[PDB]
């Protein structure tokens, strides 16, 4: 039945994966309201779909900037994977399109804000609160890894909280469909597995290393490995000398020693029993895995939400008006988009 | 403390990814 749900969700993914949705909307169907977040090539904005009055989150990416950074293929990955997945804790793509200057992905608007904001403000989450979140990621990675996807950029920044207190993963920019191994040095420094850092070739197990980082950060309020300069972060990751706060329970410490494990023959999520080694661990004993999937666990934190189009759970950003050039930019490079 | 060392660091804001 876990096995039966995954074979069905696999047929549904491959259909969309082999024949991606293209050009299902246009810019002038949306009113741009406010910037919710940025990245190297643009921004995600609260928008209003004018024909329905629905709010969405629209990612805008400047194609020339994508090319100047040699990231064409990672952006195509991002859109092809996003349009094809479907799981309760993945942010759902409604539309995508492009014009002369830009790429556009209209997503579900997730009004509760980034986990990163709440984590920093509150300082840290108690163990039950972190577990609640962790369990969602464990199921999301179970789903993704079954499709042969690696996510590769897990962090509080990409984990949005929706109206009922649940997670929506965003920012699939480093997501990639890989049977076998891959070698790109990419990720967030704090979250990178040792094998990514050592240029070794890696697989989906780098996501499970990252899960250990996240849990650790959720529960302590700081990540297991940090320092002012990325190079110093990587020195500490390759040493793999983790110190735990005294408040971490002995079950948590034991989960984390098995996730933040340098040796792939011993890292949880990568072994014979795969993901079940994580679900059947003591720290998750009070976790009802089917109730998490079905959204029927009470969330420990329900965001304040004073009406649609309200953006109070997000930081403020400089706005920049969109320009659409009269000439097509980089048309062949983004032709499948 | 570890906490104070973190808050005093340059790494408590949003973190950007590295890449190829
Ligand atoms: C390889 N690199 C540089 C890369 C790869 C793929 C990409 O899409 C980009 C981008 O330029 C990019 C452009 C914009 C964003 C962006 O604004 N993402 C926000 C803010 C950064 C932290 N992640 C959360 C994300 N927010 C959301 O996606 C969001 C969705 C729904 N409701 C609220 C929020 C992220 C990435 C850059």
């Amino acid at each position: 039945s876990v096995k039966e749900f995954l074979a069905k969700a696999k047929e549904d993914f491959l259909k969309k994966w082999e024949n991606p949705a293209q050009n299902t909307a246009h810019l002038d169907q949306f009113e741009r309201i406010k910037t919710l977040g940025t990245g190297s090539f643009g921004r995600v904005m609260l928008v209003k779909h004018m024909e329905t009055g629905n709010h969405y989150a629209m990612k805008i990416l400047d194609k020339q900037k994508v090319v100047k950074l040699k990231q064409i293929e990672h952006t195509l990955n991002e859109k092809r994977i996003l349009q094809a997945v479907n799981f309760p804790f993945l942010v759902k793509l409604e539309f995508s399109f492009k014009d002369n200057s830009n790429l556009y992905m209209v997503m579900e608007y997730v009004p509760g804000g980034e986990m990163f904001s709440h984590l920093r403000r509150i300082g840290r989450f108690s163990e039950p609160h972190a577990r609640f979140y962790a369990a969602q990621i464990v199921l999301t990675f179970e789903y993704l890894h079954s499709l042969d996807l690696i996510y590769r950029d897990l962090k509080p920044e990409n984990l949005l909280i929706d109206q009922q207190g649940y997670i929506q993963v965003t920012d699939f920019g480093f997501a990639k469909r890989v049977k076998g191994r891959t070698w790109t040095l990419c990720g967030t420094p704090e979250y990178l597995a040792p094998e990514i850092i050592l240029s070794k070739g890696y697989n989906k197990a780098v996501d499970w290393w990252a899960l250990g980082v996240l849990i650790y950060e959720m529960a302590a309020g700081y990540p297991p490995f940090f320092a002012d300069q990325p190079i110093q972060i990587y020195e500490k990751i390759v040493s793999g000398k983790v110190r735990f706060p005294s408040h971490f329970s002995s079950d948590l410490k034991d989960l984390l020693r098995n996730l933040l494990q340098v040796d792939l023959t011993k890292r949880f999520g990568n072994l014979k029993n795969g993901v079940n080694d994580i679900k059947n661990h003591k720290w998750f004993a009070t976790t009802d895995w089917i109730a998490i999937y079905q959204r029927k666990v009470e969330a420990p934190f329900i965001p304040k939400f004073k009406g649609p189009g309200d953006t109070s759970n997000f930081d403020d950003y400089e706005e920049e008006e969109i320009r659409v050039s009269i000439n097509e930019k980089c048309g062949k490079e983004f032709s499948e988009f | 403390t570890t906490y104070a060392d973190f808050i005093a660091s340059g790494r408590t804001g949003r973190r950007n990814a590295i890449h190829d």
